[PDB]
């Protein structure tokens, strides 16, 4: 890290997300912070070269061991999905300690100030948008599952948005993990209000399916104005899931977690999906949010699946548009890889006009 | 936290039969 001046102007050698080790020269300025926590700090900067505006994540670093979120972002390479432009090491406040720096494209808005700016006007955030929202999210879901790696923390302040051209990027990866099956895993995973069911009763052996959970929880967050699940503990989230979705019968809490199958818990009668909702809430909607929140993990519908479904059939319309009057983002450039898990949806989430 | 299944059911039983018609 070097200083010179040309304004202050922050020199490194930093290597690039992808591709081998090639490290290059990179020159920032203009930096600045837009996010501390406990995690460390985020800066924006602008490239000299470029003049793009980028993010830089810092934290701290313990060099005998190898960082398990830049080793996920650098495999990572989508749409929906923020890039890891370059990272470095430096020092930082702490003496005799060595930090890692993720530098990523900035994204000015998140789904959470968005749809805050909606609760503020007392409005709710129009149908297209949350499609558009959902959609994209799915997507990168779809996207990191095939590879094994469930995020694992998926929430509204996690999609980060480009409010001009509408597009959404996951970010925030530092809670994300390889699943394999047979190696358990820790079940204090998930911030509140999005923690799959399971995952509140302990369970160690879940799946990706838990990030599919976490995308109802958000889309039923955009229909409602506030979140459908809220509550401190594990136990209070749990009412309010048990409040829609009824008490879970024994097999859909063995499917969750066996060691709860003898308690007998009192029996609460569901509350209707449509009583849950607005009564302007589309049926569609409404269908998709019931199919992503279930009890039985492998009941919920796949991220792929959830693409296809009719909720997004506005978005394969040739003559789709935003309100802002530009087109839509790219939503049907799908890969092999992409559609690894069910190659036949292609009939569904590419229209043929998308094939032209 | 990590709780026991015991403790965390004693719990939910006991919120569920306080919210129950
Ligand atoms: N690439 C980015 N561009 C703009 N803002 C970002 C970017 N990355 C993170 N942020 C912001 O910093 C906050 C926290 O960063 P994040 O990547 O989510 O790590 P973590 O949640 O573990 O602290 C986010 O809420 C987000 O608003
Ligand atoms: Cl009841
Ligand atoms: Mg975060
Ligand atoms: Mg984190």
């Amino acid at each position: 890290m070097k200083v010179s001046r040309d304004s202050k102007v922050t020199t490194v050698v930093a290597t690039p997300g992808q591709g081998p080790d090639r490290p290059q020269e990179v020159s920032y300025t203009d930096t600045k912070v837009i996010g501390n926590g406990s995690f460390g700090v985020v800066y924006q900067a602008k490239l000299c070269d470029s003049g793009e505006l980028v993010a830089i994540k810092k934290v701290l670093q313990d060099k005998r061991f190898k960082n398990r979120e830049l080793q996920i972002m650098r495999k990572l390479d989508h749409c929906n999905i923020v890039r890891l432009r370059y990272f470095f090491y430096s020092s930082g406040e702490k003496k005799d300690e060595v930090y890692l720096n993720l530098v990523l494209d900035y994204v000015p808005e998140t789904v959470y100030r968005v749809a805050r700016h909606y609760s503020r006007a007392k409005q709710t955030l129009p149908v297209i948008y949350v499609k558009l929202y959902m959609y994209q999210l799915f997507r990168s879901l779809a996207y990191i599952h095939s590879f094994g790696i469930c995020h694992r923390d998926i929430k509204p302040q996690n999609l980060l948005l480009d409010p001009d051209t509408a597009v959404l990027k996951l970010c925030d990866f530092g809670s994300a993990k390889q699943l394999v099956r047979g190696e358990p895993n820790v079940s204090y995973i998930c911030s509140r209000y999005y923690r799959a069911p399971e995952l509140i009763f302990g369970a160690t052996d879940y799946t990706s399916s838990i990030d599919v959970w976490s995308a109802g929880c958000v889309l039923a967050e955009l229909l409602l104005g506030q979140p459908i699940f809220p509550g401190d503990s594990g136990v209070d989230q749990l009412v309010e899931i048990i409040k829609v979705l009824g008490t879970p019968t024994r097999e859909q809490i063995r499917e969750m977690n066996p060691n709860y199958t003898e308690f007998k818990f009192p029996q609460i009668k569901a509350h209707p999906w449509t009583k849950v909702f607005r009564p302007r809430t589309p049926p569609e909607a409404i269908a998709l949010c019931s199919r992503l929140l279930e009890y039985t993990p492998t009941a919920r519908l796949t991220p792929l699946e959830a693409c296809a479904h009719s909720f997004f059939d506005e978005l394969r319309d040739p003559n789709v548009k935003l309100p802002n009057g530009r087109d839509t983002p790219a939503l049907f450039n799908f890969t092999t890889q992409e559609l690894s898990s069910n190659p036949p949806l292609a009939t569904i989430l590419i229209p043929p006009h998308a094939r032209h | 936290i990590l709780v026991e299944p015991q403790k965390f059911a004693e719990e939910l039983i006991h919120r569920l039969e306080a919210v129950q018609r």
